[PDB]
């Protein structure tokens, strides 16, 4: 039982450290995700305004 | 955009400007036809000839 300890606080180590992984790279996405929609609302805004 | 609207304003206003003065500048050269004379030539030979 003290080396399947051992295990197991590695383990669990390892496996909060993935769980916060994911939250990290979902992150990314989501930033990618609105950089895009900002910059196609204000290009667009752009075209518009310059040609009136 | 607004950088770009304003140089453009620029731009144009300064094209209207050079075409107008074209327009003036040959006025001016057929006024000169117009209105010149020996007496106006000996004037102005009289006011260049000093130097």
């Amino acid at each position: 039982d003290l080396d399947l300890a051992k295990a197991s606080a590695t383990d669990q180590l390892k496996k909060a450290k993935a769980e916060a992984q994911v939250i990290i790279e979902q992150a990314n996405k989501r930033r990618s995700q609105i950089l895009d929609e900002a910059k196609a609302e204000a290009e667009q805004e752009r075209t518009k305004i310059v040609a009136q | 955009a607004q950088a770009e609207i304003e140089a453009e304003r620029k731009r144009a206003r300064e094209e209207l400007r050079k075409q107008v003065a074209i327009l003036a500048v040959a006025g001016a050269e057929k006024i000169i036809e117009r209105s010149v004379d020996e007496a106006a030539n000996s004037d102005i030979v009289d006011k260049l000839v000093a130097e």
